[PDB]
């Protein structure tokens, strides 16, 4: 009763792959109980389960999702956070899809989301219990749909163009009822 | 202006390529191309090692010109250079800074690192530039070892060696140290070897 | 927090820079050793050094501390000489007697007018 | 109906690897005596090892021994000297000590070891009585009278059941009997990789943390050190093919802090 | 050996669908919407009703008695979005909790060439 579930590895972060695969692999495969195997050449994981192993079929799905949160440039304590909880979710997003832009309003926008030493992007995590990480052209925000919901309310204004101060208030603002609630 | 005697003895010739000298860094300046000679080609350099004796002839006379032994000054902040420049200042009775070379050391006199130098030896131009631009602002000449990517502002009688390897400094300060002691007298004779073999200088690591 | 002052930080610096041996794990004999040694007015003064210098010998008997000790620096007085070796990797023997010494340095020994025992060894990328 | 595979080592030095990978049985018809160090033995962790140490411990073969501290500093001194004492572990230096001892102790003698690399052996004192190349070992079909001469033989009086490759070259500049942990012959050559200088030519060993080092420890080149395969051979002893700033040291620290704090992260995710 | 099932999931914002049949798109088995599993109206597409609905289509699943199944999800596709939601991730961890055989997973999204016009205008649409 094996199955096994194909994925891919990027090549922006293979590296990072064989430098923290070794606290990559042993939580997994102690607290997890599941089989991995390599393939370096044809950039491919093999995610398996044996009947040896413990009967649990939803953590292979949640096994994937761990390499699928990885592959989008994921760190481990995120992934202790997937480990423990089941509400957190990923989301991919794109820049041209809110509003049309081209190039140097490209790289604005990518400023505007990441701002001066990254601290728009650190009011956004630390406000919404979110986890941020920025590609060419993909938002990637983890986490709950009341979280990820007022980060959407938030990254749909930035990407916009509203000014960052604006996105303090209105991110203080849901934060003050999002713990306060 | 020399003797004939002065130039390269064989021996330390074999010596200067024994301790890797001649190797160098990627890049090369506009200043220092005449040191190099041509090019090893994978990107390494090889440098005229005639050069880096007259020139290390010259920085001798540099140091042999100045009336009081004392107000040389040994610069170091490289690992090797702590232990080079204290067993210089051992053998010449100069005043070396080791490690942390103090701001305001050559203006500023209220502090105790407050020593004014009228010549300023530096391993080198880089990690110890703080003390080339102090000594910028009081008039003093500065003699420095230089690579081949290192910064040429500010120098003065700049000999040419590597900084890189712990063989090449060790021995040039070495060098340094029997050129003037040979110049100033206290080994007569110039056909005879000094009797401190040059791995006292060497840095050693336990 | 009880913090100690800095004048019984810095009268322990120096009776242990200066006055390592005879001070010991004992407190007691810590107490009547400062007595006889520092010019303390006041006995609550003289009880804080004699215990801040009690602690002082506990935790200098498990290893070194950056403060001043003679009975290390004898021994890195004879660290820049004691290590000379008889034979430097810079003499002949290391390598056999000739050298290992690539095409364009032989050609620098042979423009500079040296006689040399090298050997040319071919290296290339 | 199995054969009776006579034992053709008097005492085999066996490491925690060959104790993991192999079980009793396969050591029982290579070796007569089995040795190894205490904290070796202490080192193991693992529920099948634990249960393989308990069948040899009610086996009773394996003897726990800890090296002389002469043989400890003779080892330490050749491994300074060969310059794998960086490398190499505390348990691996105790574990050549012991091979070294149990060396003097049956060969009767210092004859066969080489104090020095590339140090000649002293063959006058003989008349008085994976990347490893195993080829030559293989063809020997040996009878029982061959197998107690070879036994009898002092060559084959200590082997060293190991697979750390930098004590595999320490024993070869020792000249030391080096046996597979799954084959169970000789070792004659090991193929291993080195760094080399790109400039300076000089032969450092691969590093024991897999850090890429910036700067060379003799040239100082940037990008100077290459990977060299080296192969080393165990007759003749020969291996045939900036850092001084105060930031780098800071930036060693803190990836060291950096490199605790996940650990700690990691232990207590673990036990959380 | 066993029957393999065709699974579609489609992601919008505001619900999702579990939808399945057999091969070639023959006739349709099991059939939800995120609506008819929460009468709350802001819970139209949350991952509860998502798993529920889930649960119930493997439900249906293993009363006419398919096990495996294979499974692409999409989002809207087009000038809109290309990966799915959240309520397809859901989707997909429920269909693996409820004990049924997976198949494949892959990601057949309709991409275009070149689209047109979105329906935003020049400014944008998102809030």
């Amino acid at each position: 009763k094996f199955e096994s579930r194909k994925i891919m590895v990027p090549p922006h972060r293979m590296t990072p792959l064989r430098n923290s695969w070794t606290k990559i692999y042993p939580p997994l495969v102690e607290h997890l109980k599941l089989q991995v195997r390599m393939n370096l050449k044809t950039k491919s994981v093999e995610l398996r389960t044996n009947p040896k192993f413990t009967t649990d079929p939803g953590a292979l799905q949640k096994g994937a999702d761990f390499i699928k949160a990885f592959t989008l440039g994921f760190d481990l304590d995120d992934s202790i956070a997937l480990l423990r909880l089941d509400d957190l979710y990923i989301e991919t997003f794109e820049v041209k899809d809110v509003k049309t832009l081209t190039g140097d309003h490209l790289s604005r926008a990518i400023g505007r989301i990441a701002g001066k030493d990254g601290k728009t992007k650190f009011a956004i995590e630390n406000a919404t219990r979110t986890r941020i990480v920025l590609a060419d052209s993909k938002i990637h925000i983890l986490g709950g749909f009341t979280h990820i919901r007022m980060a959407r309310e938030s990254v749909v204004s930035l990407i916009l163009g509203s000014p960052p101060g604006k996105v303090y208030g209105n991110l203080r603002t849901v934060a003050s009822r999002l713990k306060e609630r | 202006s020399l003797p004939a005697t002065f130039d390269l003895t064989p021996e330390d010739a074999q010596l200067l390529l024994a301790a890797n000298t001649h190797l160098g860094a990627r890049n090369v300046q506009v200043h220092q191309e005449p040191y190099v000679f041509n090019a090893r080609p994978d990107g390494v350099h090889v440098i005229n090692v005639g050069k880096t004796w007259e020139k290390l002839v010259l920085a001798a006379r540099i140091i042999a010109a100045i009336p009081n032994p004392e107000d040389v000054v040994a610069i170091s902040s490289r690992t090797f250079g702590q232990r080079a420049v204290l067993k210089f200042a051992a053998h010449t009775g100069a005043t070396p800074i080791a490690g942390r070379f103090t701001p305001g050391s050559f203006t500023n006199y209220i502090t105790r690192s407050f020593k004014e130098p009228r010549l300023v030896i530096v391993t080198d131009p880089r990690s110890d530039a703080q003390a080339i631009k102090e000594a910028s602002y009081v008039n003093i000449p500065v003699i420095a070892l230089t690579d081949l990517d290192s910064p040429s502002e500010f120098v003065d009688v700049a000999i040419p060696c590597n900084n890189r390897g712990k063989h090449s400094i060790g021995l040039i300060w070495y060098l340094l140290a029997r050129e003037v002691l040979r110049l100033r007298g206290a080994l007569v004779d110039r056909t005879q070897p000094w009797s401190i073999m040059p791995d006292l200088y060497f840095y050693r690591f336990p | 927090g009880r913090v100690r002052t800095k004048t019984v930080k810095r009268a322990s610096k120096a009776l242990i820079e200066r006055y390592y041996p005879k001070l010991t794990l004992d407190f007691q004999t810590n107490k009547r050793l400062c007595d006889e040694i520092a010019t303390i007015q006041s006995k609550r003064l003289r009880n804080k050094i004699a215990g801040y210098t009690t602690h002082l010998m506990k935790r200098i008997q498990k290893g070194p501390v950056r403060g001043i000790s003679f009975k290390l620096q004898e021994e890195e007085r004879e660290r820049k000489d004691q290590y000379v070796p008889e034979v430097s990797a810079l003499d002949l023997s290391r390598s056999n007697g000739v050298l290992n010494v690539d095409n364009q340095t032989s050609d620098l020994v042979k423009s500079l007018g040296l006689k040399l025992p090298l050997s040319v060894i071919n290296v290339s990328a | 109906m199995t054969e009776n595979q006579t034992a053709h080592v008097r005492a085999l030095i066996l490491d925690a690897t060959p104790l993991i990978t192999q079980s009793y049985t396969h050591y029982q018809n290579y070796a007569q005596s089995f040795y190894t160090t205490p904290t070796v033995f202490q080192e193991i962790k693992d529920a099948q090892a634990r249960k393989n140490l308990e069948i040899w411990q009610s086996l009773g073969t394996l003897k726990l021994v800890h090296p002389s501290e002469n043989s400890i500093a003779k080892v330490s001194t050749f491994a300074k000297l060969t310059g794998d004492y960086s490398v190499l572990s505390a348990n691996d230096l105790h574990i050549l000590a012991l091979t070294y001892e149990l060396e003097i102790k049956l060969n009767n003698g210092d004859w066969r070891l080489r104090k020095k690399p590339g140090d000649a052996l002293d063959a006058s004192k003989a008349d008085v009585g994976s990347g490893e190349d195993t080829t030559g070992s293989l063809g020997v079909e040996a009878s029982e009278e061959d197998r107690h001469v070879a036994l009898n033989r002092p060559e084959n009086q200590v082997a060293l059941a190991t697979g750390d490759f930098a004590v595999q070259n320490v024993a070869l500049q020792m000249n030391l009997n080096l046996m597979n942990f799954m084959s169970g012959l000789k070792i004659k050559r090991i193929r291993n990789y080195m760094l080399r200088c790109h400039a300076c030519f000089k032969i450092f060993p691969l590093p024991k943390d897999g850090k890429p080092k910036h700067f060379c420890a003799s040239c100082g080149g940037q990008g100077t050190l290459l990977r060299c395969a080296v192969s080393v051979d165990s007759r003749t002893g020969n291996v045939t093919p900036r850092e001084d700033q105060k930031e780098y040291e800071k930036v060693i620290k803190q990836e060291e802090w950096t490199r605790r704090h996940n650990e700690k992260i990691l232990n207590n995710w673990i036990g959380g | 050996s066993q029957v393999f099932g065709v699974a579609r999931i489609y992601a919008s914002f505001n619900d999702t669908f579990v939808h399945v049949t057999d091969l070639s798109g023959k006739e349709t088995i099991a059939r939800v919407t995120g609506g008819m599993k929460v009468k709350a109206d802001r819970d139209e597409s949350s991952p509860y009703a998502a798993m529920l609905a889930a649960q119930d289509v493997a439900a249906k699943c293993k009363e006419v008695g398919i096990t495996a199944v294979h499974v692409k999800i999409r989002a809207t596709g087009g000038t809109r979005t290309k990966t799915p939601g959240p309520g397809g991730q859901a989707a997909l961890r429920a269909l693996a909790r409820s004990g049924l055989r997976i198949g494949r997973i892959e990601d057949v999204t309709p991409v275009p060439s070149d689209s047109t016009r979105k329906k935003g205008g020049r400014r944008g649409r998102r809030l």
